[PDB]
DNA sequence: TTAGGGTTAG
């Protein structure tokens, strides 16, 4: 739930699937050991940074132009 | 509005006395009902009567509009609504009475 | 005390 910086995280590039069928793909790993800065803090959410994700997914939520979710409009009842 | 001031006097000898009597009650105008009151907790639910009376889900999505739409879209199209009755309009014309708190 | 900045092979 909380909010982090993967300090040097690594990327690396995925071609196949578990049968090995092409299928690329974007692997993400952190290397043991803290040289180079590999490493891992817990922002806090006071921090102007966590300011600027959030005023980014305001725009990727009411603005998603994103197709539908939820077909099961009986769930919600807002404030039940 | 409906019987304004000015009249002449209701003078009694001349009530009595007249051969030709005329008075308060020798003719006379029909009346249908002006102004009638309602309290307001009527007037809420005849509101709130004819609303869910007229809703009609055909005639808010009319074709050839219709027949397209996705499922999701075709119920938020649907699920808001307004309507604007105007009772000074009934028969009787509703006035309005109350307290502002 | 340790560590005392610099790329894993996952």
């Amino acid at each position: 739930g909380s909010f982090l910086r993967i300090y040097s995280l690594h990327t690396k590039l995925q071609s196949m699937n578990s049968e090995n069928q092409t299928m690329l793909s974007l692997e993400f790993h952190l290397h043991g050991g803290t040289s180079y800065g590999r490493g891992i803090r817990v922002l806090p959410e006071s921090n102007s940074d966590v300011d600027q994700l959030k005023k980014d997914l305001e725009s990727a939520n009411l603005t998603a132009n994103q197709h539908s979710d939820v077909i099961c409009q009986s769930e919600p009842d807002d404030s039940f | 509005l409906l019987a304004p001031p000015g009249s002449p006097v209701r003078n009694a000898h001349n009530e009595i006395l007249e051969e030709p009597h005329h008075c308060p009650l020798q003719k006379y105008t029909r009346l249908q009902t002006p102004s009638s009151f309602p309290t307001l907790a009527t007037l809420k639910e005849e509101g709130q009567r004819k609303a869910w009376a007229s809703f009609d889900p055909k005639a808010l999505l009319p074709l050839p509009e219709a027949s397209y739409l996705p499922s999701c879209q075709l119920n938020r199209r649907l699920a808001w609504s307004w309507l604007c009755l105007l009772p000074s309009a009934f028969c009787p014309a509703q006035v309005l009475l109350g307290v502002l708190v």
